[PDB]
RNA sequence: AAAAUAGACUACGAAAGUGGCUUUAACAUAUCUGAACACACAAUAGCUAAGACCCAAACUGGGAUUAGAUACCCCACUAUGCUUAGCAACAGUUAAAUCAACAAAACUGCUCGCCAGAACACUACGAGCCACAGCUUAAAACUCAAA
RNA sequence: AGUCGUAAAGUGUACUGGAAAGUGCACUU
């Protein structure tokens, strides 16, 4: 899980608010949940990922979240 | 076209909001339009706003709670002052919450006290036995005895009002419904100290409205009361809230309530 | 002397038209025995002129009339009790003179004859005040009457009239507090440089028919022949208030606020040095002689500086 | 300035405590018990010096209200809230009748500290501050058959 | 004693001069 892979990290945020999903929604084991969380924050603060919304270019990727 | 401006006056918990909701037919200034008649109901806080509402009033509806033993026997002095300064406006008495009375013949005596024995300019002579701060208001045009909660004879008052007419956000809604359920189910001050935060609001794959709402409270005991035994309390609220939403937006709604402590 | 029986709480609820016991917003002493005690502690009232405030149901009234007073002037605010007091007056003809009005504005100086006026240096002038008022009214009243003693007017046109008033237990303790005590405050000094003040006894809350959550003290005031500070009342009041505004800090922290900021540092020091107040004295450790010294020096400072006495430091902090 | 989501996680730290990102240092110890007196921390009161002052705010003023108004509403502004510098343990057992009760199922072994009526009673002979009249500061006797 | 009368809420602490208790700060269910 890399902070530059914004496509993968956008598969774990809310399309309308940009909030990160929890493990009850994502289904990840807690360690990979922590990796995804830290990567998302790193990307957001380093100017790679939007924070208040999901980047529209990635709205049509496979839905891996149970929401 | 006939129009009537009617203002509701009375004690705080006399049920003015309840009666307004029943007349409107919806739980909501209100406007009732029927055929050629328009009735503008003005709900005022219980006793500046009531007097300002009187400044544009065509009729006054004075509600008195008959179940309240402490206040049923008199009209409050501020209400009497309000009527006196605006005596020119017609006034109608409504005795609310009659369903709560065990011995309902009491109502009769109350009328004599509240109307000072005079209604619509006619004295109420009553068979008399074997042979200063005003307490009532003798200029009431008419008397009604109803129970706003059960809609008992609210239709009669509605028809009366129609007769006296003279020629001339969705998130907020969900929050209000959740607040109503919290008030109904939670005790004492707890429902007043619950902060709501919308966490998710979207359309699911099946066209349903997926709602995740977060209930924030300042104390752990409030969390325990909210969740209830085995999660029953909160669960109940959600379902009922969801059911209400079924009728409001007219779709499928998946509402999930989660409780967190305010840090 | 046969008098009507005391009204029970049932008749009192009926009289006030409340129809229940938890809506009085008032506590009555309906125990004629404690009122006997209070009237006993007021002194020897035989052929005395008693100005009784806050009559209420009339336990104090009955107790006082039981003592052989000459005239008993009653001043009641509520009109629902005037009927009972009129029955009392009829039962004891010539002794009870009832009046309607506020005690905070009623003029006692004209009430009694001018043949009772004794000189200030002589004995108390056979005219007594007894009072069981609401505690929301007895504190402004005692402040007003303390000003009157300072000016030798009002009820004290007859001389050194003695007062017997009921206060809250804490307020009574503070009125009769000694130097260094934990209850020493503004009220202690203000009462004590003009009066001999004695907290006689405390009545527990359980003795009042609607029982309050507080105790009630009875305090006796006798105006002093020689006041311990010979200055205007408002000046002493200002000095005491500024001293006691910071009750737990040194006395100079409160005394610096009497002066404008521009001259705060030097003027405060000049005040303290022309007085002999050690600046490490905390406010509860100041006797009335320390306040006399501060008041004299402050009167001087005002007299050679007109603007000073009107200064309020909060009105300067607003800008 | 302080860190929504993750966090339905329960990790790090001796404790208090730590949850925005990056980077740099960096997270003692191969048996246990053993400190009032040694070294480090930590928290809780209360005062003392200076300093900042947006905001809030005991006290203190001002305005409105019944017929002892609202203690309760509104305005202004203090102390203060801020910033510095100071004043039972450890290892093993669930076998036994477990089992005064109530809590929190009872146990052993081994070590340290502590406990032998009410009584951590009451009391100012006095002492300090004060400077004639007030404040702060105590143990013991004594008594009782209870607590 | 009758020879007497009668039927949201809390805990602390600080200040309190409109104190039959109020307000401020911190806590508990
Ligand atoms: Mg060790
Ligand atoms: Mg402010
Ligand atoms: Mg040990
Ligand atoms: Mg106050
Ligand atoms: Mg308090």
């Amino acid at each position: 899980v890399d902070y530059k892979n914004v496509q993968l990290l956008s598969q774990f945020v809310s399309p309308f608010t940009g909030c990160i999903y929890g493990r009850h929604i994502t289904g990840l084991c807690g360690k990979k949940q922590k990796e995804i969380t830290k990567a998302i924050k790193r990307a957001q603060i380093m100017g790679f990922m939007p924070v208040t919304y999901k980047d529209p270019a990635y709205l049509k990727d496979p839905k891996v979240c149970n929401i | 076209s006939r129009v009537l401006r009617v203002v509701l006056l009375g004690a705080p918990n006399a049920g003015k909001s309840t009666l307004s909701n029943q007349l409107l037919g919806r739980k909501v200034l209100g406007v009732i339009t029927e055929k050629e008649t328009q009735v503008i109901l003005l709900d005022t806080p219980g006793i500046e706003d009531p007097w300002k509402s009187m400044e544009s009033a065509d009729l006054v509806v004075v509600l008195v709670d008959v179940s309240d033993k402490w206040t049923r026997n008199q009209l409050s002095p501020q209400l009497l002052r309000c009527l006196t300064k605006y005596s020119q406006i017609p006034s109608v008495l409504v005795m609310n919450k009659v369903d709560c009375l065990k011995q309902k013949s009491v109502l009769l005596e109350l009328t004599a006290a509240l109307t000072e024995g005079v209604v619509n300019g006619k004295k109420l002579k009553m068979r008399q036995a074997f042979h200063p701060q005003r307490i009532g208001w003798p200029h009431f045009k008419e008397i009604f005895m109803l129970s706003a909660l059960s809609q008992e004879d609210v239709k009669t008052l509605k028809q009366y009002l129609l007769t006296q007419a003279q020629p001339g956000t969705p998130e907020e809604i969900c929050a209000n419904i959740i607040r109503e359920k919290l008030l109904e189910h939670l005790p004492q001050e707890v429902p007043y100290n619950v902060q709501q935060k919308t966490a998710v609001w979207e359309e699911g794959p099946g066209g349903e409205l997926v709602i995740q709402q977060k209930l924030l409270v300042p104390k752990e005991s409030y969390v325990k009361l909210l969740i209830g035994p085995k999660g029953h309390v909160i669960s109940q609220i959600a379902q009922e809230a969801g059911h209400d939403l079924m009728d409001i937006f007219l779709c499928d709604v998946d509402i999930r309530l989660s409780v967190k402590l305010l840090k | 002397c046969r008098l009507p029986p005391l009204p029970t709480i049932r008749e009192i609820i009926k009289l006030l038209r409340l129809q229940a016991a938890k809506q009085l917003s008032q506590n009555f002493l309906l125990d004629l025995r404690l009122t006997d005690k209070i009237v006993r502690k007021a002194g020897n009232l035989t052929n005395a002129y008693v100005y009784e405030v806050g009559p209420g149901p009339g336990g104090i009234t009955r107790s006082i009339l039981n003592a052989d007073v000459a005239e008993l002037l009653v001043v009641e605010k509520d009109t629902r009790f005037i009927p009972g007091l009129q029955m009392l007056s009829d039962a004891a003809p010539g002794k009870l003179r009832i009046v309607h009005g506020d005690v905070l504005t009623f003029k006692v100086e004209k009430a009694f004859s001018e043949s009772l006026k004794r000189p200030w240096e002589d004995d108390p002038p056979n005219v007594h005040i007894i009072g069981n008022l609401p505690f929301s009214v007895s504190t402004p009243l005692i402040i007003k009457w303390l000003e009157n003693i300072s000016c030798r007017d009002g009820p004290f046109v007859y001389g050194r009239t003695q007062m017997t008033l009921t206060f809250q237990k804490e307020v009574a303790e503070r009125l009769a507090a000694n130097t260094g005590s934990k209850q020493r405050s503004r009220l202690s000094v203000m009462a004590q440089y003009l009066c001999n003040v004695r907290h006689i006894f405390t009545i527990p809350g359980q003795a009042f028919v609607p029982k309050p959550e507080v105790d009630v003290g009875v305090v006796h005031f006798t105006p002093l022949i020689q006041p311990k500070i010979e200055q205007p009342f408002k000046l002493v009041e200002k000095v005491v208030q500024n001293v006691f505004q910071f009750r737990r800090k040194y006395c100079h922290r409160g005394l610096r606020m009497l002066f404008p900021e521009a001259q705060r540092l030097e003027s405060t020091g000049r005040l303290l040095e022309l007085a002999d107040i050690d600046p490490t004295l905390r406010p509860r450790q100041l006797s009335i002689s320390h306040f006399k010294s501060l008041c004299d020096v402050y009167r001087k400072m005002c007299d050679e500086d007109p603007q000073l006495f009107a200064y309020n430091f909060r009105e300067e902090l607003k800008r």
